[PDB]
């Protein structure tokens, strides 16, 4: 199962890859472009393309579809300035065909700064009911300490068999 | 199809990689390479099924006696299929099942069609006997002639009437074949009367039987029988001629199509046949039935030309002929055509039918008196008249294509493409596996092969083997179907199953056992040096070799030493032993063949024997048996091989007598390359037995430590007789009896016995040299380098040793029975004693590089080390014109030699259409292309000459220059004005110029090189004539005044890009001038370039003189810089920069300059959004460069490719996106301030009449004299007069006052530059001095490029890469010294930016670009390292350090922190020379573009290095360094490769560009794929 994981830079994503993936904190280290790894869990292979969110790359975004089975959308719970940006680029990406069948779990993440926006919040923000025909899912999540991410994979893994 | 299938085959593969060591079948391939082996496994898999397998079956079923008839054939083989139709469902059981249909079929045919003659034959018999009154006699056939021959003619009219109709038949059918046979038995009983009518009393009788000699014995069918069976459609049988070689340019016998006729190449071919096989021999070994002769099969094997043939020229020309029965038929027969020309029929087979030597000839059109000669055309014309022009067709043309390309080489198989080729070939035969031996072995169809040291045999199988043998290798292949198809499920080779592992170790060694290993099938294009042969010898080695034994075996140098030997040598009474030899016999046979007329008188001489045997045999006393009273077959052919041999050895001078009559034809053969050749494969056969005969003992004079003093560990063999390389070549069928058979020992025998005994010291020592190996030791060279002084009957000269030597090695190779270093070795032990030997250094240069073998691979270097030391010994008596030098390794394969013998010998004339072009120019050239190529790459065109076009396709047409006078119009072409090439730099007041009258009368066109990014402006000069400008700055219309006519970068500009192009000229059209513009392009075309009209947009455009041009424009130019102007400022802002304060300054004051005051803020904002996008792009081309060192590593399983692909979309959409406008911004501030300049001082400040005020960066800028002579002579700013093309038509003619031969190149370069000379005078001194240079070039570099190699190997170097010699930027001058200047620009870059593997990268592109020299690649590529000849730009990123010392010079590098580069830039030459210290150490590079680039870890190293290099050769003298020849003094300029990367070449390309992974059309096609689309 071939993972985008998408969202606007300094999101967290990074972070969120390396917790997942290696257990650890990780965060000065660059993503600006892509990461990509393979994640072991349960019967499937799941790999994950972390690929930069900076807008004058986010055009590119359309080249990344090939073969992908599932996205994971990460907005910075805490950015409320730039959430609707965010709202914006995931409206245009579920308009295109070739991700039309790919499942789609939000990470809600940074739920550990104090003005972090939940789950229920982000879902509101983004429209993300207004979602027909879709099978999505948001999990409130701290990359920084881990929290709701395995829960993320575990539905991921559940809605992809 | 199935997955798992390939990921299998990927398992095994990595895996027995996995498991090599050196010398293997197996090696890493590209990942595109990958998919084809794979697919010819496929494909040979499915060809044993169908193929061999069958044929198994074909015996494990029909192991019980099913009813057997050869007359029941039809029920025979009915019986057989169904006693089978019971069987179970295999691909080979449907090939037996169909096989044995179409047999089915021709035998009912065939069988119905005699029946119904038969029953014809007694009808018409019948008919026409008497009544039964009287028996059937001559008397009543007689008397009912007057009758019964009118109705034979009615009938037979009748018949060819309906029978023509009936050829509408779509198919053969019971009508058809009826009318057929009837029309067959009316015409022959129609013959057999008229004869029986015309014979004799005495001869009436014998008709008479014949005519009541019904076939019914059935001994042989009627002729036209036979021709029907062999008829393809009904009414038409397929002829066929076969070729020597595809002769598509009249080189070889031919027939091919040409002007919609059929058309023979050639007089006469001996190579016709008719019809085609049924079946393979395998199934006519499992039918036993009797096979055909091989003579019928063994005679071609190259393509073939057939057509299906009207029958009624057949059955009447070569009916005659073709019967199968052994009527006696002489050597020839001529057939009058009915043209009144006669066909030549000839003997080419004395047993078979259908295959026949064929001439054609008759009276000579056109001729004097009626000779019959072979005629081509008479030919062609009659078989148009009897042919179908339907279905012509070649066999095997591409297949000739795709795996010789051409006649390849003189030497043994490389691949089984050559082998399959070969003369040896006769059809594909796979083996297969009998494992429940005790250990595994290898079975035919009909037989298991027995192996032993001296012999290889077949026991025939017996039934129960049989079924083993078959129910074993059937449960394997049904394995591998249900893979394939049913996958692991059906298959259950799960991943863990020990009987996968069972599986894949069985399915290894049937891939061993068929040669379908990756050497086998891969036969790449150009060699990469990593793979290895079909024996695991490393493959460019053995290209190499043989190019060398060819080349050194077709020189004719040494055969006045050769047959010398042999005049002595046959005196000797051993040589008779020679005779009886097994392989000598195989080649005599030749002799006779070239010999044949005097073979032919030798015979007629030796009849007289048998005549006194006979009359001895008589005479004997009282003789008690005819004791030899018979033709000995035997002792004639003694005695006639013995003179043939006789007259091998001593040359045609031995002829004598009556056979001097017949001397001119054998002294012109003798002396064909054909008849030297056989002359001296006689003699080295002819000397093994001699030398045995004196068994001298063993005697080396040179002592050798690591193998053992005192012997030599010769032969060094284990014997591994390899089945499959005897069964695919040519044994006898006895192999194919059923029954237990000895193979016959051919000499590719002495191929293939023999392997590497791997237990032995020197198999470990030659693996550790990593040469080729070919049976060990060659113990036999030894034994004849022992005698020599006994043959020659006294001692060698070094000289004539190695002369001898070097002849025997080329021997050695031609007829495989060792390697090149097999033989060395024993030649460096046996070298005589002797001022000039060699054999000790050449030992201890093994030792040497033994040592480093182990770990590095040598890349040819022994080959070089050992040439080295013998070319100086060879050559010691010869003109440098005279010298062998053979071809020259390479790491592509062995290119072409460039000295001695191998090079002394081994404009376009255009199409009047012209004068359509010149009627109606304008819908010419919107219908057509007009390109201007050869006004590029000619520098110093004539100010005034004709002028033509040339076609080349499709409306496109080129323009040439030529030397014909255009006052014959015919010529082709016109008077035209040429205009010269100007160049690129921004900077330039001086542009070339030519003047040309209104109302012309003298000539109507002028022509010009191509613009690209320039502006051709056509000014007004008076009432009468116009001054054309080519101006290499970007909108000069507006700089240049009284413009009329003008074509600025912006009228051809592509939109959103720099790119583009256009060719603008000139036409004098009804009454007054025209500026004709034709917008092009570059196109892409199939791994080339060409050019095009712009489709895009209209391609012409077309001025009268006008008036209001400048204002049109200038308005819009005003515009359009103002919005460039918000285009930069949109950018910036869109990157954060502040633009306060950026606008123009009011232009103040001084000359143009980069970075004057007015233009700074904007100078500015580019350098600052240069360093934002800069630092930016850096982070990925960064994490791409280490992308692609990940996807270097071996063990990857699979693709990380994309992200590859991701990155570079990326970057080169930055590039598209934003290059272009900083670039832009560049452009209109240099246009406005050149058009400031104007508008303040006037036109007179902006363009210059002339160069001779001469000014620039600054008032001289010491560019060496070659550099400045380079740039004077690739580029033409005014005119040049005629004299000086008559000066180079005349240079060796003429005198010039002060000079003479010994001048240098340099002083005669300076007085050139000085201009004071003639035109003339200066075409004369240019020619002398190309002369001289490259006299020079020769005599100094290209006789040494070999020490160098060992100097810098041996000082100590850590990598090299030889150069190219060949690449150059012009076919004309001097073409060594142009190169350098640019090359060395691009090589710091490449250094700088990508280390090894960019020098790597750059140094394949130059060897591509060498190898196709008018490919577009190549063209590109000279059109883009030209430019780097004089821009400005580089002067740009330069500081002139002072002159120093080379001391200084290595001290200054060890004093360098970071990486830093320094070209020495010589008075004529420039070497580069710079350091990296990033990691590893710091690494010393070297580069000098005459030799290679090598590396070193350590300064006093690398000075001793280069110190040895550039003084201790003298070199420095000949690129004229500075100061005392000892201690030579060299410049040196400090490059900024920071900013060198950033040039522009035109095009869009940076210095970078070309300096990546892709070649040039990859990135141009990249470009043009993501700019003009998306
Ligand atoms: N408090 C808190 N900080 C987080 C959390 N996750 C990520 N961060 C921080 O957010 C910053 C950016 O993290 P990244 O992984 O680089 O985010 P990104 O989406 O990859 O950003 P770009 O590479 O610019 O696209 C880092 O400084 C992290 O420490 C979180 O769960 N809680
Ligand atoms: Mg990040």
């Amino acid at each position: 199962m071939r993972i985008l994981m998408v969202g606007l830079d300094a999101a967290g994503k990074t972070t969120i890859l390396y917790k997942l993936k290696l257990g650890e904190i990780v965060t000065t280290i660059p993503t600006i472009g892509f990461n990509v790894e393979t994640v072991e869990y349960k019967n499937i292979s799941f790999t994950v393309w972390d690929v930069g969110g900076l807008d004058k790359i986010r055009p590119l975004w359309r080249h990344y579809f090939q073969n992908t089975q599932g996205l994971i959308f990460v907005v910075d719970s805490n950015d409320r300035e730039r959430v609707n940006e965010a709202r914006e680029e995931l409206m245009r990406m579920l308009a295109e065909d070739e991700l039309r069948d790919a499942v789609l779990l939000v990470f809600a993440n940074k739920q550990d700064l104090p003005n972090a926006m939940n789950a229920a919040e982000i879902t509101d923000k983004l429209g993300l009911h207004s979602l027909r025909h879709r099978n999505w899912y948001i999990q409130a999540t701290c990359a920084t300490s881990g929290d709701g991410l395995y829960e993320g994979l575990d539905w991921l893994a559940n809605q992809l068999k | 199809i199935s997955k798992d299938f390939t990921n299998l085959l990927n398992t095994l593969i990595d895996g027995q990689i996995g498991a090599a060591s050196r010398q293997t079948e197996w090696f890493n391939m590209s990942p595109d390479e990958r998919t084809d082996y794979i697919k010819q496994v496929d494909e040979r898999l499915q060809e044993m099924q169908q193929s061999t397998l069958s044929v198994l079956a074909a015996q494990h079923f029909q192991m019980q006696d099913n009813p057997v008839s050869v007359g029941d054939q039809l029920q025979t083989l009915q019986k057989r299929r169904q006693q089978m139709t019971d069987v179970p469902g295999t691909p080979a059981i449907n090939a037996y099942k169909q096989q044995l249909d179409r047999d089915i079929l021709l035998y009912r045919r065939q069988q119905t069609a005699m029946t119904h003659f038969d029953s014809t034959w007694r009808k018409v018999l019948v008919m026409l006997g008497p009544d039964d009154s009287k028996p059937l006699n001559a008397t009543t056939l007689r008397e009912n002639a007057v009758d019964k021959q009118a109705k034979l003619d009615t009938e037979i009219k009748r018949l060819e009437q309906q029978l023509t109709i009936q050829v509408a038949d779509s198919t053969f059918s019971q009508k058809y074949v009826t009318l057929f046979s009837e029309l067959q038995a009316y015409k022959d009983v129609n013959a057999r009367y008229n004869a029986l009518l015309k014979a004799s009393a005495t001869e009436e009788a014998a008709a008479l039987g014949a005519l009541t000699k019904v076939p019914q014995a059935s001994d042989d069918l009627p002729v036209n029988i036979s021709l029907l069976m062999m008829e393809e459609r009904p009414g038409y049988i397929r002829m066929n001629v076969a070729l020597v070689n595809a002769s598509t340019d009249g080189r070889f016998k031919d027939f091919f199509l040409e002007n919609g006729r059929l058309v023979v190449l050639t007089d006469g071919v001996l190579n016709f046949s008719f019809g085609t096989a049924a079946r393979s021999l395998a199934w006519q070994q499992q039918y036993r039935l009797k096979s055909e002769p091989p003579s019928f099969r063994s005679p071609t094997y190259t393509p073939i030309r057939s057509v299906l043939v009207k029958t009624e020229f057949v059955e009447k020309y070569f009916a005659n002929y073709l019967v199968s029965e052994s009527t006696l038929r002489g050597g020839f027969k001529a057939q009058l055509l009915g043209n009144g020309r006669k066909m030549l029929l000839t003997s080419v087979d004395r047993k078979v039918p259908n295959q026949i030597g064929i001439q054609v000839s008759g009276q000579a059109p056109n001729t004097t008196i009626t000779r019959e000669v072979p005629l081509a055309s008479a030919l062609s014309d009659l078989i148009n008249q009897n042919a179908d022009i339907a279905s012509f067709r070649t066999i095997g043309l591409e297949g000739f294509r795709q795996s010789s390309y051409h006649p390849d080489r003189d030497g043994l198989f490389v691949n089984i493409h050559e082998l399959e080729r070969s003369v040896g070939f006769a059809g594909r035969q796979y083996l297969l596996e009998m494992p429940q031996d005790n250990d595994y072995l290898s079975a035919t169809p009909f037989g298991v092969m027995s192996v032993d040291g001296d012999k290889v045999s077949s026991s025939h199988l017996s039934k129960a083997q049989t079924d083993t043998l078959y129910q074993y290798n059937a449960a394997f292949f049904e394995k591998l179907e249900q893979l394939r198809s049913g996958g692991m499920k059906a298959s259950r080779l799960f991943e863990g199953s020990i009987e996968r592992t069972a599986f894949v170790q069985q399915l290894v060694r049937l891939l061993e056992r068929n040669h379908i290993t990756p050497a086998g099938v891969l036969a790449p294009e150009y060699p990469r040096d990593n793979m290895r042969d079909i024996k695991g010898n490393n493959l460019n080695k053995v290209l190499w070799e043989q190019a060398f034994a060819a080349s050194v075996w077709r020189s004719r140098d040494n055969d006045p030493l050769l047959f010398r030997l042999a005049t002595r040598l046959v005196k000797n009474p051993a040589v008779v032993k020679v005779l009886q030899n097994g392989y000598v016999q195989s080649d005599i046979a030749q002799a006779r063949e070239l010999l044949a007329p005097l073979y032919e008188q030798w015979r007629t001489r030796a009849v007289e024997a048998e005549t006194q045997r006979v009359a001895s045999a008589n005479a004997a006393q009282h003789p008690s048996n005819p004791k030899v009273h018979v033709f000995d077959q035997a002792e004639v052919e003694r005695s006639l091989d013995d003179k043939l041999l006789i007259l091998l050895l001593t040359g045609p001078q031995s002829l004598e007598g009556t056979d001097v009559q017949l001397r001119p034809m054998v002294e012109a053969a003798l002396l064909s390359n054909e008849g030297r050749s056989l002359r001296k494969q006689i003699l080295f056969h002819a000397l093994r037995p001699v030398a045995d005969s004196f068994s001298k003992a063993a005697a080396p004079v040179n002592p050798h430590a690591e193998l053992g003093v005192g012997k030599i560990m010769i032969n060094n063999r284990l014997n591994q007789p390899d089945p499959y390389l005897i069964l695919n070549t040519s044994s006898e069928e006895q192999a194919y009896r059923d029954g237990s058979y000895l193979i016959k020992d051919d000499k590719y025998r002495s191929y293939n016995q023999f392997r590497p005994d791997f237990k032995n010291d020197a198999t470990r020592y030659m693996n550790d040299l990593d040469t080729p190996f070919v049976g060990g030791i060659s113990g036999t060279t030894q034994t004849v380098s022992n005698v020599l002084t006994e043959l020659f009957g006294g001692a060698l000269s070094v000289k004539q040793y190695w002369q001898f030597q070097m002849a025997n090695a080329a021997f050695m190779i031609r007829n495989g029975y060792h390697s090149f270093f097999e033989t060395f070795y024993v030649a460096a032990r046996y070298e005589p004693e002797g001022a000039d030997s060699i054999g000790k250094e050449m030992l201890q240069m093994f030792d040497k590089y033994r040592v480093e073998g182990s770990k590095k691979a040598l890349q040819g270097k022994l080959y070089d080390g050992v040439m080295a030391r013998v070319l100086p010994i060879i050559n010691q008596g010869l003109s440098a014109a005279d010298e062998f030098h053979p071809p020259r390794f390479t790491r592509i394969g062995p290119r072409p030699a460039l000295l001695g013998q191998a090079v002394k010998d081994l404009p376009r004339q255009g199409s009047a259409d012209i004068h359509q072009f010149v009627t109606d120019p304008v819908l010419f050239a919107k219908t057509h292309t007009v390109s201007a190529e050869a006004l590029v790459r000619s520098g110093r065109l004539p100010a005034e000459g004709s002028a033509q076009l040339v076609k080349v396709g499709s409306g496109l047409y080129e323009l040439e220059y030529t030397e014909q006078s255009a006052n014959d119009i015919s010529s082709s072409s016109i008077p035209a004005y040429f205009l010269g090439y100007n160049g690129p730099n921004q900077a330039n007041a001086v542009p070339a110029y030519v003047d040309i009258p209104k109302r012309t009368i003298a000539g109507n066109f002028l022509f010009t090189g191509t613009l690209s990014g320039g502006s051709l402006v056509v000014t007004s000069l008076d009432a009468n004539t116009f001054r054309v400008y080519h101006d290499g700055r970007v909108n000069s219309s507006l700089l240049y005044d009284n413009v009329v006519m003008a074509v600025d970068y912006k009228d051809y500009q592509i939109a959103g890009t720099a790119e583009g192009l256009a060719a603008a000229y000139m036409q004098y059209v009804n009454h007054e001038w025209q500026l004709v513009l034709q917008r092009q392009e570059y196109q892409r075309d199939g791994q080339m370039l060409r050019l095009r009209l712009r489709d895009d947009e209209e391609p012409l455009s077309i001025q009268v003189a006008d008036s209001q041009v400048v204002e049109r424009n200038q308005a819009q130019f005003v515009a359009y810089r103002e919005q460039i102007h918000q285009q930069l400022k949109k950018v910036a802002t869109q990157f954060e920069v502040s633009i306060s304060g950026v606008s123009d300054g009011v232009y103040t004051e001084g000359e143009f300059s980069p970075d004057h005051p007015a233009i700074a803020a904007w100078a500015k904002l580019c350098a600052e959004v240069y360093d934002r996008i800069n630092a930016d792009t850096k982070q990925l081309v960064d994490k791409r460069n280490k992308l692609y060192e990940n996807r270097r590593n071996t063990i990857r399983r699979d693709l990380i490719n994309q992200q590859i692909k991701q990155l570079n979309i990326t970057l080169e959409y930055y590039k598209a996106q934003y290059d272009t406008v900083l670039r832009e911004a560049g452009f209109v501030e240099q246009s406005w301030l050149w058009q400031q300049i104007k508008a303040k001082n006037g036109s007179a400040a902006v363009v210059r009449i002339d160069d001779t005020a001469i000014q620039g960066g600054g008032k001289q800028r010491t560019d060496s004299v070659g550099e400045r002579y380079a740039i004077s002579e690739a580029y033409q700013r005014g005119a040049r007069g005629t004299g000086f093309s008559d000066g180079l038509r005349n240079f060796r003619e003429i005198e010039i006052p002060g000079v003479d031969d010994k001048m240098s190149a340099l002083e005669m370069k300076r007085l050139f530059l000085e201009g004071k000379l003639t035109s003339e005078q200066q075409g004369a001194l240019s020619g002398r001095i190309t002369e001289t240079s490259r006299a020079e070039y020769i005599d100094k570099v290209l006789r040494q490029t070999a020490v160098f190699s060992e100097d810098f190997h041996d000082a100590g170097s850590v990598f090299d890469r030889l150069v190219p010699q060949d690449f150059y930027l012009s076919l004309v001058g001097d073409r060594s010294g142009g190169r350098a200047y640019p090359l060395v620009r691009a090589m710091t870059v490449a250094l700088a930016s990508g280390g090894e593997a960019g020098i790597n990268s750059l140094v394949q592109k130059l060897f591509f670009a060498s190898a196709d020299p008018q490919a577009g690649s190549s063209t590109l590529l000279r059109n883009s390292l030209i430019k780097l000849h004089s821009n400005v730009e580089a002067v740009q990123a330069s500081t002139e350090l002072g002159q120093f010392g080379l001391s200084e010079v290595v001290s200054r590098l060890a004093a360098t922190t970071g990486t830093s580069m320094f070209a020495l830039n010589t008075q004529n030459h420039s070497m580069m020379v710079g350091s990296t210290v990033t990691t590893e150490g710091r690494r010393y590079y070297f580069y000098d573009p005459n030799v290679g680039i090598f590396a070193f870890d350590n300064t006093k190293s690398l000075s001793r290095a280069m110190e040895q290099h550039l003084v201790g050769r003298r070199l420095a003298v000949h690129y004229g360094s500075f100061g005392s020849k000892s201690a030579p003094a060299f410049n040196l300029i400090e490059i900024d490769t920071g900013k060198m990367a950033e040039v522009p070449v035109g095009n869009g390309l940076n210095v970078a560009d070309l300096t990546r992974f892709e070649e040039l059309s990859s990135v141009i096609g990249q470009r043009r794929q993501v700019e003009q689309v998306m």
